């Protein structure tokens, strides 16, 4: 067989925000428990760098193994297309596997937010649904979250970018309330963060006139 | 979260005037203070 | 090193509507070209079956081959969690491959179906997005399209199902349109099918009305 | 599509008069009828 190894990129969310910290993690998989020992090798646009943080094995319940090197990078950095190459050295493995990751190329596309309030049919139900539709952004990257008098609102489940016929992404982001808080006037906003909005966020109220 | 240091971050990101060097001198910069 | 195996659903709306053919298939690659034979054996719920339609293999680009079984299933049988186990014998192979699949299981749940005009906002641009919120259903099989004057839309896209904190599925559909057609007051459909809603059918239209 | 088709074999799906044998009859039927 072999270890395998697969790549991470960082969150959508840690490469806008200076306040996050952004990493490209890599995993390995299918680590041999008698040939457990694993040797990570990081580089950028080619260059080897060396802060990667390496974290102890573990024995995986199939029995097997499975380590994992998290790279931190620039939210720079990975914004302006520099390539992370993770290489994985190990003993049953011919020769190390490398695998590479960057982010998508190609004309950023600022997202447009709409917030949709619920349908009439759905007030006959005790919770109901506040919808942010968020379309035409490019790369999918990106990060929806919602929240209500400046506190964050976490009962949401947003869908994952999907590609619309012009080339761009939307998605929605379903965030499920209690009728009385929506009716009661309450005012709840979907902050999305991506690359192509100014200052990587922006922000959508909804409530009820 | 500070709506100043992202104002910043982004601000130096796009700076057109200053080169990778700078740039990533004035982000780590902004990185520290907050 | 040997051929490997993929099993694959019929499509949601082949087994509601009793006009398509439901069919699940069996995909094998990485047959070897000295060694090349592919032998199917079908099976439903442990009995094997002998109706299934094998297509030519087809020596694949990267030098191996792909050889699909495809078995036409029953409308029922799927949606009543039948079992159905295709059977991959190659000379490469140890032992035969195996593979098997079914609806998946859990008490079906009929979808709450919600049409949302556009946002204000949007009213500026020349297209406008009606959406359609279809929530609360499971399986995740579901099959959701648009229409308007008895005639289908097709300009819309679907996102895929999305697990909800409540274990059931919800997606949304959003059509969209030039604003003319939309403030002209133009009527739309969306319509739902799914093995919880009765008839397999039901729709929701919307429109102006402000 | 034939509404009524779909509508005989929703019924006959659901119909608890039935058993596995009689329904897969009953719903070819109404499969060849339409
Ligand atoms: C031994 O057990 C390992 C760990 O198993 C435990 O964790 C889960 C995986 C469950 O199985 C659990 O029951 C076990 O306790 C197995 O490791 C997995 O190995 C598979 C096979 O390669 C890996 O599959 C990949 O999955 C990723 C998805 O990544 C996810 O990321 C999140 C974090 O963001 C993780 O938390 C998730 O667990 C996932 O890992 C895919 O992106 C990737 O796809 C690529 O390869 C496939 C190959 O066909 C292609 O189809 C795609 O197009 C891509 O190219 C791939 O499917 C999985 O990540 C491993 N899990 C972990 C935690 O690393 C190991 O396989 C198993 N071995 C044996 C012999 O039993
Ligand atoms: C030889 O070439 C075959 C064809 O390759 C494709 O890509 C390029 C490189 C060309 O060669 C083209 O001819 C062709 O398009 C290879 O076959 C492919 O093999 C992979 C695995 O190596 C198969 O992946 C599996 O696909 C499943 C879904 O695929 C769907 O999408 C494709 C294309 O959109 C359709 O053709 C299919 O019909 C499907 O609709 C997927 O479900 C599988 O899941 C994987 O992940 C889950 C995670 O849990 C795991 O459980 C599962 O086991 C898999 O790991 C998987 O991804 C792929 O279907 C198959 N392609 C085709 C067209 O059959 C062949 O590998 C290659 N061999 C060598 C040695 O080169």
């Amino acid at each position: 067989g072999g270890p395998s190894v697969f790549l991470f990129p960082p969150k959508p969310k840690d490469t806008l925000m200076i306040s996050r910290t952004p990493e490209v993690t890599c995993v390995v998989v299918d680590v041999s428990h008698e040939d457990p020992e694993v040797k990570f090798n990081w580089y950028v646009d080619g260059v080897e760098v060396h802060n990667a943080k390496t974290k102890p094995r573990e024995e995986q319940y199939n029995s097997t193994y499975r380590v994992v090197s998290v790279l931190t990078v620039l939210h720079q950095d990975w914004l302006n297309g520099k390539e992370y190459k993770c290489k994985v050295s190990n003993k049953a493995l011919p020769a190390p596997i490398e695998k590479t990751i960057s982010k998508a190329k190609g004309q950023p596309r600022e997202p447009q937010v709409y917030t949709l309030p619920p349908s009439r049919d759905e007030l006959t139900k005790n919770q109901v649904s506040l919808t942010c539709l968020v379309k035409g952004f490019y790369p999918s990257d990106i990060a929806v979250e919602w929240e209500s008098n400046g506190q964050p609102e976490n009962n949401y489940k947003t869908t994952p970018p999907v590609l619309d016929s012009d080339g761009s992404f939307f998605l929605y982001s379903k965030l499920t309330v209690d009728k009385s808080r929506w009716q009661q006037g309450n005012v709840f906003s979907c902050s999305v963060m991506h690359e192509a909005l100014h200052n990587h966020y922006t922000q959508k109220s909804l409530s009820l006139s | 979260f500070n709506m100043q240091c992202q104002r910043r971050f982004y601000e130096a990101l796009h700076d057109p005037n200053l080169n990778e060097e700078q740039r990533n001198a004035k982000i780590k910069s902004i990185r520290d203070d907050c």
